[PDB]
This record gives C-alpha cells, structure tokens and sequence, in this order.
C-alpha cells in the first residue's frame, strides 16, 4: 500500500476529481443531448413531398 | 366633422347601416359573416362557387336578364370572399337606390343555382385554379396560412382544393347558402348619397325575409422549391392579436415604420381573435438570406430601440392612410360592412385618431416585444429558395443576444 502511495501520491485526490467528473457528465450529457435533439428535431420532423405539376 | 355612421336593426337581425354623403353615386353592399373558416373540409369551396353562381340568375330574374337590369342603370356589380367575410356590393347612382337594394335581396335569397351553370362555373373555377398557381404571392400567402394554422379551418384556402371543386352539388351549395346566410350575421351597408330612413324602409320591404338561425397559430415552415422560377417570394409572420384588441393600432404604426428585396410589404391580417402579422418580400435567390437578416434586424430594433421620430412618422403614415382610404364610396361602404361584422359597430375616425395619438415609443416597443420578440414564426417560400435559411436561423434571428 505504501509503495503504491509512493508511486502515486495523488491517488486519492484524483479519484475525488473522477467522482466529480462522473457527476458532472451525468448532469451534462442528457442536457446537451436534449439541446442537440431540440435543434435537430426541426429537420427530423421535416416532411418532404414531391409535387410534379403534372 | 365627418358624418357619423348610423346603424339600425331589423327583426331579422340584419343590421342596416348607412353613411350619407353628398356624392350622388352610392355603394350598397351586403356583408355576410361566412368564409372558408366556417367550412368543414367537405365543402371547402362552397363560398367561392356560390360567389360564382350568385350572378347567374335568380328565381324572379332568370339568367342574364338579371344582369341586363344592372346594365340598364349603368351600375357596377362586384363580389368577393375572404376566409371570414363575403361581400356582394353594387356601385350605382343615388336615384337608382331602391331597385339596387331589391337586386341585392335576390342575390342573398331567392337565388337560383342552375345545374347547367354549376358545370360551367366548375370549369371556370377549376381552370382558374389550374392557372391561379401562376400568381406567386397568392401561393406564398396560402402556404403561410396553411403552415401557420395547420389542422384548423384557417389553413384551408378560400378557393378550396380542386377535389372539392369538382365534387360539389346544388344541395351542398344549398346547405352552405341556407346555413351561413342567416339574417343576424348580415349587414346591409350603404355609403354616399343615400338617406338612412329610405334605406331602412327598403330593407324592411325586401330582405326582411332572410331567415333567423380553437384558432391556433403553429410556428412552422413550408418550402416549395422550384428553381425554374425567376424570382422568389418569402413571407414571414407571427401571430396577430385579432380584430377587437386595440394594440392592432400600435402594430399598424409599427408596420408604418417598416413600410433590399425588390418588393417588401408588411401585413397585419386579422381574423376573429387571431391573425398573421409579418412581411412578404419577392427576391432573387442570391439575395434572400440577406433580406431575411435585414428584416429581422428591423423587427428587433422596433422591439428594443424605437425612437420618437420614427413613431411620429409612423403615426402620420397611419393617419393619412386610414383617411386616404375611406375616401370613395366603395372603400367606405366596405368599411361599414367590415366594422359591423367584426367590431359590431362603426368606429369613427375621431376614435381612430385618439387611439393613434395615444401611441408613443415606449408602448410601441412594449407591444412589439409582446408580439415579435422570441416568437416562433411561420415561413412560406416559393421559388429558388435554397439560400432561404431554415428554421433555426430564422428563430435565432427572432431575438438578439445583446437584447
């Protein structure tokens, strides 16, 4: 355990950063996905129709 | 000093309104609260096709002998139909006032729809529609109405789809006629050299028989791309307030401020508690986006940076306008018929002047922010409209990041 600590004194600090990163990404990924799906809904609902004058 | 419009009411509910004046010729019309908004998609061209059939003869005056009568006094006979109102009006001399009223009585009741004529007027209507597509701005405004009022009776056109036109019969027409031609929904309007008591007596004599019995705007876009056309027509609108909401006047002043594309016209179309407020421009393909950008900037300037000088200019343009119009007899009668159908009364020009002079810059930018800022518009394009921006760019141009 000590040698491990030696080889990575920041082990603890990092894991705290990783926990904050997982919480922030769990907050931010569905919200950015919702913004993308808002701004892409317009097209994803676009209905095309071909009306040759005939 | 403008003479007041005097309104009376018969038992039938037909309000007989008149506004006498020196001019010796008069415009006597009948205004009916019946349009394409009252049609239920099975009779989508009934008002238009009845408007075609209404001058082709009645029971008392069979066929062209009827129009021979309106040739005999040299009078002019006109009719039009909108999405909410139908009008049958005659311009004539003053001394021919009785017979004209009698003629109008036949046109609203006792009318005769000949089956022979029905086929002939179907070919007329069908053909006109088959060529109506030629008029672009009409195509663009119909597209704007359709995409702005999707799923409602306000999307469907006055003419209707060719389908219904072909599939229509006397009985259907008879229904529309017998259903939407009620006496309480009718105004007999007269303007010019007419006496109100004589017109009231004539309405009591004839026309005393007329029988007595959720609008939604959807921010959307329709793009009809056809690259062979030389010019592109684009209309952008937001939801209007309606007939009875007074800030219309303020919005009219805003339109008078706006007044880059070859043709730029602003419109405030009003229906019963709804409407379309916006701009239509007709342009070359390679300019379209710049126009749009220009136009949106002006709207946001009216939402944010309206000054007193442009407000004064818009008030002067509005005053002159309403007063320039309402000049000839017809224009006036037309105003009497629409005022009795929509407001229920004739608003005098002094009240219009009071509502114009109470408008200042602060309430203009307040009302413009209420109706233009951060609103979803309806867009209708026809022609080479590839460089016309899609809905995100227009929607983002409907607001400013600096306010």
């Amino acid at each position: 355990t000590f040698l491990r600590w030696a080889s990575e004194p920041e082990h603890d600090h990092r894991k705290r950063m990783g926990l904050k990163m997982l919480l922030m990404m769990g907050l931010l990924l569905p919200l950015t996905y919702a913004m993308k799906r808002h701004k892409w809904s317009v097209l994803k609902s676009r209905k095309l129709a071909y009306r040759p004058p005939k | 000093s403008v003479p007041e419009t005097q309104v009376s009411i018969l038992d039938n509910g037909l309000r007989v309104a008149s506004e006498q004046s020196s001019h010796a010729t008069c415009t006597v019309g009948v205004w009916i609260d019946a349009g394409s908004r009252y049609e239920t998609e099975k009779n989508n061209g009934a008002g238009y096709f009845l408007e075609h059939l209404a001058f082709k003869g009645t029971k008392n005056r069979p066929g062209n002998a009827l129009e021979k009568e309106v040739e005999s006094i040299g009078a002019h006979l006109n009719a039009y139909s909108t999405r909410e109102h139908t009008a049958y009006l005659i311009k004539a001399l003053s001394k021919d006032l009785p017979k004209v009223v009698e003629l109008l009585a036949d046109i609203v009741q006792n009318s005769s729809l000949e089956d022979s004529q029905i086929e002939k007027e179907r070919d007329v209507i069908l053909r006109e529609m088959q060529e109506n597509d030629a008029s672009m701005q009409n195509v663009v405004f119909d597209y704007l109405h359709a995409t702005a009022f999707q799923g409602t009776p306000l999307a469907q056109a006055v003419e209707g789809p060719s389908e219904n036109v072909r599939r229509l019969s006397r009985t259907d027409l008879t229904d529309y006629l017998n259903r939407h031609y009620k006496a309480p929904r009718m105004v007999l309007a007269a303007a010019g050299g007419v006496e109100h008591q004589q017109l009231l007596d004539l309405a009591q004599k004839h026309l005393s028989s007329v029988s007595r019995v959720p609008c939604r705007f959807t921010g959307s876009e329709i793009r009809h791309r056809d690259d062979a056309l030389p010019l592109a027509h684009v209309a952008i609108a937001v939801e209007g307030p309606g007939w009875a909401n007074p800030d219309n006047v303020t919005l009219q002043v805003a339109n008078a401020i706006i007044g880059l594309c070859q043709s730029f016209q602003t419109f405030n179309i009003s229906y019963s508690d709804t409407g379309l407020l916006g701009a239509h421009f007709v342009c070359d393909a390679m300019s379209i986006d710049d126009m749009v950008f220009f136009l949106q900037g002006q709207w946001m300037r009216l939402c944010t940076s309206a000054t007193e000088s442009e407000v004064t200019r818009g008030k002067n343009i509005l005053r002159n306008a309403l007063v320039s119009h309402l000049d000839g007899t017809t224009p006036v009668c037309e105003d009497i018929g629409r005022s009795l159908l929509t407001y229920g009364r004739r608003i005098p020009l002094a009240e219009w002047e009071s509502r114009i002079q109470e408008v200042d810059a602060q309430m203009l930018r307040d009302i413009c922010s209420k109706y233009f800022y951060d609103q979803c518009p309806a867009v209708a394009g026809y022609g080479p409209i590839e460089q016309l921006p899609d809905y995100n760019r227009i929607r983002s141009g409907m607001f400013w990041l600096r306010f």
